[PDB]
C-alpha cells in the first residue's frame, strides 16, 4: 500500500512515509545520463524492470501524465477461439513445463477434461522444486476446479439429459469417476496456500485470492456507481477494470473463466454500462437539444465487447438488453475482425457437424456461444463471402436439436436487416428449400416452436425478389403425382415460387367445393383472387346463417369486404347478427356504443393503417384516448401514437 | 393452482398450464390437447391481413391439421400439476373475454 | 411514477418523526451550537424528509412547528427559492390554515427589516424570490392585509430605495393608505417595475410608453451582445404571442431561440426546439399553441418522441389533454 496504481497507467503516493523509490525509478527511466550512474548488474536489472513495467502498461506518475489513451490487447489463442491452432499446438512435443501447463489449459478449453486432469497430475508430480512453486500452486488449483466441473457435468448429465439430450451419453467412464472420487476423497483447498514454503507465501502473496470460493465481490459491489442519477468517469474505470480482470484470467491460463460467477459478473457489468450510456444520452437530449448532442450514444462497441457479449450472454439476456438499451443507435467498431471471428465460428460449426466427431462435453459450451454470436451479428455489416459462409453454416450444418426451423428463420431474417439479399444468398435459400422438399418425400413432419415454417422462406425470397422462379422446385413438381399428398401440400405452401406451367399442372391435385374448402385454401394455400363463384359460395353460407338466426367465421369476410377483396352489394343484406361485421361493413350507421377496444389488438399494420385512413377515425380516437386515460396500457398508447397520430 | 396463472395484456390472453379435453363439433372427441399462441406483427402476408397472432393446436404432442374449427363444447379442464378440475374457472374466464382463444399454454413474442 | 396516489399508512408516527426532525434542527442552529461533523450527515436526511413530507397528512401543531423550523432555523447554505418550493409542496395536502399564514407574515416582516443595509440582496438559484411568498397567501386568502407591514410602509421616505423596491414587490399585502403612500414614491419606469406591475396587477393593459421601453431594451440587447459579437426576451415573446402587444417592429429582433420560435413560427428552425420548454407553460398558453396551425405538426412530433423515449409522465399528459 505504499502506492496506488490506477487503471489508466498512473501511479500516486498513498501511504509511503519513507523514500520515494518509484519516483526515482521513473526519473531514471526518463533520463539517460542518470541511467548510466549504475553498475553493470544494476543496469541489467533496471533493463529487466523497464521491460516488465512497459509490458504491464505502467506509464508514469500522475503529475507527468501525457497523452493517456489506453487500448486493451489479449494475446491468448483460447480467448479468440482459434480452435484448430490449439489443436495443432497440443500435438507438438513440449519443451518445458510451461508448455505443459498451456497444453493442459488448452485441453480443458477443448472439452477433453480427462486428458487435462491427467496432464495436471503429471505437472504436479514433475514440478515440486524449487523456485517454480507458482506452477505447482496453479496446477493444484486448476486440477481442483476441473474436478468440480466434472462432478457438476456428471450431476446434470445423469439426470436432465440422456435421451432428453439424445442418448444416455456417459461423458466419462465409471473407472475414471471412481478414481477421481478416490483421489479427492477429502481434498481441502482452503489450507493449500498455508502449506507452501514460507518464501512462497512471502513472495507470491497476490495469488492467495485464487484459493477462495469467491473473488469478485469487490467489483460487483463497485458496480453500483453506474446507477447514480445525480447529474476519469466511472464508465471508463469499470470498463478498464473489466478488461484487466479478463486479461489476467485468460493470459495466465486459469480455469476459473468457465464458472457461473464470472459469467454473471460480465453480464452485470456490460448490461449496467449500456444502461448508463443510454440514460445519459436520454438526459442530454432532454436538456441540451433535440439533436445538438448528435443522438449518437458515447458507448463505442469494439471487437472485444462483441466477443464478451457473445461468450458470456444467454439469448434471454441479449433480448432484455435489446429491449431496455436500444442498440440500433450504438455503432459497432472494427468490422473486419468481427467478420473473421464469425467466419471462424461458422467453420468450426461446419467441422463439428460434418466430421461426426461430436464432443458432448465441448458441445454444451460451444453451442451457446455460437447461438449468441449469430443472434448478435445483426448489427454488423458483413461482406458477401462471409455472409454466404455464415448463411450456409446456419441453414445446413447447425444441429436441429438446438435450432428448429422457426428459430433458424428468425436468425436469417435478423441477418438480412443491415445487409439485404444478394444473389448468392437467394441461391443458398433456394437450395435449402429444394433439400427440404426432397426430405418431405413417409411419416415426416416439420416441428417448430414459434409457429414459423418453410413457407416463410419463400415469402422472404419473394419480398426481396418479386421475379424469382425455382427451376429445381418446378422440375420436382412436374414429376409429381397424386399419390404423395404431403408433397402437394408442401408445394402449395410454396405456390408463388413455382413456374406457370408447374402451377397449372399443380392445380389439378386440389380444388375447392364448400366454404370449408375456400377458407382452408386461402388460409394455407394461395387463392388470392376472389372469383365470383367463390363469392357466391360465401353468399350461400351467409344466407344459411341468416335463415338459421360459436367460433369466428363472419368477421373474416367482413374484414375482407372492408379491405375491398370482395365487391358486392349483397353484404348489406346481412346486417344485424354479428356486430363486428356491421362495423366493418357499415361504418357510418354503426352504433359505436357496442364497440369494444379489444378488437384493435388483433389487427396487423396494414389493416390498422387502412382503418386510420377511413372517416370512423374520430370515434376510434376517442375510445383509445379514454382507454389510455383510464388504464396505462402500453399497447393502446403505441397503436394510437403510431397509426392515429 | 391459481398461483401460476398469468395474464398477457398485449394480446388479451391467459397463460395457464392446463389440459383441454375438448369435443370438436359434430361428435368428434379429442383427448387432453392444448393451444399455443404466437404474436408476430411484422410477418410478410398477402390477403390474410386480419392477423397478428397465430394459434396452433397441439394434441398428444403433435400438431392437429385444421379443417373446420368450430369446437364449442368446452373441455374437462385438468391441471396437469396434480390433476385438478378447473373447468368452472375456465368457462368463467372464457365468458369474461371476447377473444377467440382465452386460455393458452405458452405465448411466444416475436417482436 | 405517481407517488401521490399510493396510500400512506401510520400518519401519526410519521408526524412524530418529522416533529422530532424539526426540533433537532431548531436545537442545532439556535443555541449558538452547531456540531460541524454531525451537521454534514444530518442536513441531508433533514432536507430529504422535509421534501418527501408533501404526501403525508399533518395536524395543525406539527405543521406549524415544521414550517417554523424550515423557514427560520434552516441554514442558508437552502436558498429562498428552494425554501419556497419546499413550502409550496407542504401546502398541497395540508391547505394553509391561519397560523401558518401568520408565520409566513412574520418571516416576510423579518426579511423586510433585513432590507436596510445597501449590500443585502436575495440570491435564489432557481429564480423564485420572496415576492412569490406573498402570492401564495393571496392564493388562499384574498382579504388578507399585513398590519405590521403597513407601519413600515408609512414610515418610509425616498432616501431608502431598497425598501421601496421590496415593498413594491409585495404591494397587494398592504392597506389602502399604505398603497397610496407607497405609490407616491415609485413609478413604472423601466423594465423591472413594468414586470412587477403586470405580475401584481397594477397595469391591467399595456400602454405605448411600456412598448417604447421594451423596444429600447431590445435595441440595447441587440447592439450590446449579438451585434458586438435572459428570461426577459422569452417573456416578451410570450406576451406578443398572446396578442397582448400590437407592434410589428419586434419581428425584426430575430436571436433568442425562443424568440424566433414564438414571433416567427413558420420560418423557425424546429431542429433547435427543446422539449423542456413545454413544462413551463400554463393551461391557456398551451391551448393557444394547440390552436395554432404552423406549430402543431412539429410540437406533436417532439411530444411523440419524448413519450416514446423518455420516462417522464408529464409529456403524455400534455399530449393527451390539449393536442389530441
Amino acid at each position: 500500500y505504499d502506492y496506488h496504481f490506477e487503471v489508466n497507467g498512473t501511479v500516486v503516493r498513498h501511504k509511503n512515509k519513507g523514500f520515494g523509490y518509484m519516483e526515482r525509478f521513473f526519473e531514471l527511466k526518463e533520463s539517460c545520463d542518470e541511467r548510466s550512474k549504475l553498475s553493470k548488474k544494476q543496469y541489467e536489472r533496471f533493463n529487466a524492470l523497464f521491460n516488465f513495467f512497459e509490458k504491464n502498461g505502467v506509464i508514469c506518475m500522475a503529475k507527468d501524465a501525457g497523452t493517456l489513451n489506453t487500448s486493451i490487447e489479449i494475446n491468448s489463442l483460447a480467448y479468440h477461439g482459434k480452435y484448430d491452432v490449439m489443436k495443432k499446438f497440443i500435438e507438438e512435443q513440449s519443451v518445458s513445463i510451461e508448455d505443459d501447463y498451456k497444453k493442459a489449459f488448452f485441453l480443458a478449453c477443448l472439452g477433453r477434461w480427462e486428458e487435462s486432469y491427467d496432464l495436471y497430475s503429471n505437472i504436479i508430480l514433475n514440478s515440486i522444486d524449487e523456485s517454480n512453486g507458482c506452477v505447482y500452486y496453479l496446477s493444484q488449483i486448476n486440477r481442483y476446479r476441473i474436478y468440480q466441473s466434472i462432478t457438476q457435468a456428471v450431476t446434470q448429465f445423469n439426470g436432465l439429459g440422456l435421451l432428453t439430450f439424445g442418448r444416455h451419453y456417459k461423458p466419462f467412464t465409471d473407472e475414471f469417476l471412481a478414481r477421481i472420487e478416490r483421489e479427492m476423497t477429502n481434498f481441502n483447498i482452503d489450507d493449500l496456500f498455508n502449506g507452501m514454503p514460507f518464501e512462497f507465501q512471502k513472495k507470491y502473496k497476490i495469488l492467495e485470492f485464487l484459493s477462495d470460493n469467491q473473488f469478485l465481490y469487490d467489483d460487483t459491489v463497485k458496480l453500483f456507481e453506474l446507477t447514480n442519477k445525480v447529474r476519469m468517469s466511472s464508465d471508463i474505470v469499470v470498463l478498464l477494470r473489466l478488461y484487466d480482470n479478463l486479461r489476467f484470467l485468460y493470459e495466465n491460463c486459469l480455469w476459473s473463466v468457465s464458472f457461473h460467477e464470472f459469467h454473471q459478473y460480465i453480464r452485470n457489468s456490460m448490461s449496467l454500462l449500456i444502461e448508463k450510456a443510454e440514460y445519459e444520452r436520454t438526459r442530454d437530449i432532454d436538456e441540451l437539444g433535440f439533436s445538438f448532442f448528435g443522438k449518437k450514444s458515447g458507448f463505442f462497441m469494439e471487437y472485444y465487447d462483441f466477443v464478451n457479449i457473445s461468450r458470456h450472454f444467454k439469448i434471454d439476456d441479449i433480448k432484455n438488453l435489446e429491449r431496455s438499451c436500444s442498440i440500433d443507435k450504438i455503432r459497432f467498431g472494427e468490422q473486419e475482425k468481427i467478420e473473421e471471428y464469425l467466419v471462424g465460428i461458422a467453420e468450426e460449426i461446419t467441422k463439428q457437424f460434418s466430421a461426426n466427431g461430436m464432443n458432448v462435453v465441448f458441445y454444451t459450451q460451444f453451442i451457446s456461444e455460437a447461438k449468441a454470436a449469430l443472434y448478435f451479428a445483426k448489427y454488423v455489416k458483413l461482406s458477401e463471402e462471409g455472409l454466404g459462409k455464415i448463411v450456409k453454416a446456419l441453414l445446413f450444418y447447425f444441429p436441429e436439436r438446438d435450432l428448429d426451423i422457426g428459430k433458424r428463420y428468425v436468425w436469417l431474417e435478423r441477418l438480412t436487416k443491415c445487409n439485404e439479399l444478394p444473389k448468392s444468398i437467394i441461391s443458398i435459400i433456394d437450395d435449402f428449400l429444394v433439400l427440404q422438399a426432397e426430405k418431405h418425400i413417409q411419416n415426416y413432419s416439420e416441428v417448430s416452436s414459434n409457429g414459423l415454417y418453410s413457407r416463410d422462406y419463400g415469402a422472404l425470397i419473394k419480398h426481396f425478389e418479386k421475379n424469382f422462379i425455382s427451376k429445381r422446385l418446378s422440375e420436382i413438381t412436374l414429376c409429381l403425382t397424386q399419390d404423395k399428398q404431403k408433397q402437394i401440400d408442401f408445394l402449395f405452401k410454396l405456390l408463388p415460387l413455382l413456374s406457370t406451367n408447374a402451377k397449372s399442372h399443380l392445380l389439378s391435385f386440389k380444388s375447392v367445393e364448400n366454404i370449408n374448402d375456400l377458407m382452408n385454401g386461402i388460409r394455407i394455400g394461395l387463392i388470392d383472387e376472389f372469383t365470383p363463384e367463390h363469392e357466391e359460395l360465401i353468399i350461400e353460407y351467409l344466407e344459411t346463417r341468416k335463415v338459421n338466426y360459436s367460433n369466428d367465421y363472419m368477421s373474416t369476410f367482413g374484414i375482407w369486404y372492408f379491405l375491398e377483396e370482395i365487391n358486392n352489394s349483397k353484404m348489406e343484406e346481412f346486417i344485424g347478427m354479428d356486430d363486428q361485421y356491421d362495423f366493418f361493413v357499415d361504418p357510418e350507421n354503426f352504433d359505436y356504443k357496442k364497440f369494444i377496444p379489444s378488437w384493435l389488438k388483433n389487427y396487423n399494420d396494414k389493416l390498422l393503417g387502412k382503418i386510420a385512413g377511413n372517416k370512423m377515425k374520430h370515434h376510434v380516437i376517442e375510445v383509445l384516448k379514454e382507454r389510455v386515460k383510464n388504464s396505462n396500457d402500453k399497447r393502446y398508447l403505441e397503436i394510437l401514437m403510431n397509426y392515429f397520430i | 393452482a391459481t398461483h401460476d396463472l398469468v395474464y398477457h395484456s398485449k394480446i388479451n390472453t391467459f397463460v395457464w398450464d392446463v389440459e383441454f379435453d375438448i369435443v370438436l363439433s359434430d361428435s368428434k372427441e379429442l383427448n387432453k390437447c392444448y393451444f399455443v399462441k404466437c404474436f408476430n406483427p411484422y410477418r410478410i402476408n398477402g390477403k390474410c391481413d386480419f392477423a397478428v397472432s397465430s394459434i396452433d393446436i397441439f394434441s398428444e404432442g403433435k400438431r392437429l391439421l385444421i379443417e373446420n374449427e368450430f369446437n364449442f363444447k368446452i373441455t374437462k379442464a385438468v391441471h396437469v400439476a396434480t390433476s385438478k378440475d378447473v373447468t368452472e374457472i375456465v368457462l368463467h374466464l372464457s365468458e369474461r373475454i371476447s377473444s377467440p382463444f382465452p386460455i393458452v399454454k405458452e405465448v411466444v413474442y416475436l417482436d | 411514477c405517481s407517488i401521490d396516489k399510493i396510500r400512506f399508512g401510520e400518519q401519526e408516527k410519521i408526524e412524530e418523526y418529522l416533529v422530532g426532525i424539526a426540533e433537532e434542527i431548531t436545537k442545532q442552529f439556535s443555541a449558538n451550537g452547531m456540531n460541524v461533523v454531525f451537521y454534514t450527515q444530518f442536513i441531508s436526511e433533514a432536507k430529504a424528509a422535509l421534501y418527501f413530507a408533501k404526501y403525508v397528512k399533518l395536524s395543525e401543531e406539527g405543521l406549524g412547528k415544521i414550517v417554523k423550523a424550515l423557514l427560520f432555523y434552516f441554514p442558508e447554505r437552502l436558498d429562498i427559492g428552494k425554501r419556497y418550493v419546499w413550502l409550496e409542496r407542504l401546502t398541497k395536502c395540508n391547505e394553509l390554515p391561519k397560523s401558518i399564514i401568520s408565520i409566513i407574515d412574520d418571516f416576510l416582516v423579518l426579511q423586510a427589516e433585513k432590507h436596510i443595509d445597501q449590500n443585502y440582496s436575495e440570491v435564489s438559484s432557481n429564480g423564485l424570490y420572496s415576492r412569490d411568498y406573498g402570492a401564495l397567501i393571496k392564493h388562499f386568502e384574498k382579504n388578507f392585509i399585513s398590519k405590521r407591514l403597513s407601519e413600515i410602509t408609512l414610515c418610509l421616505t425616498q432616501d431608502k430605495q431598497k425598501q421601496i423596491d421590496f415593498l413594491f414587490k409585495l404591494l397587494p399585502l398592504l392597506s389602502t393608505n399604505a398603497k397610496s403612500h407607497l405609490l407616491s414614491f415609485k413609478s413604472v419606469e423601466n423594465i423591472n417595475d413594468l414586470m412587477n406591475g403586470i405580475r401584481i396587477g397594477l397595469i391591467d393593459e399595456f400602454t405605448p410608453e411600456h412598448e417604447e421601453l421594451i423596444i429600447e431594451y431590445l435595441e440595447t440587447r441587440k447592439v450590446n451582445y449579438i451585434v458586438e459579437k435572459n428570461d426577459y426576451m422569452s417573456t416578451f415573446g410570450i406576451w406578443y404571442f398572446l396578442e397582448e402587444i400590437n407592434n410589428s417592429k419586434m419581428e425584426e429582433f430575430i436571436m433568442d431561440d425562443q424568440y424566433d420560435f414564438f414571433v416567427d413560427p413558420e420560418n423557425f428552425d424546429y431542429k433547435k426546439f427543446i422539449p423542456s420548454w413545454l413544462k413551463n407553460y400554463n393551461d391557456k398558453l398551451l391551448g393557444k399553441i394547440a390552436g395554432n396551425k404552423h406549430m402543431k405538426h412539429h410540437v406533436i412530433e417532439v411530444l411523440k418522441e419524448r413519450v416514446k423515449n423518455s420516462n417522464d409522465k408529464r409529456y403524455l399528459e400534455i399530449l393527451m389533454n390539449y393536442f389530441i
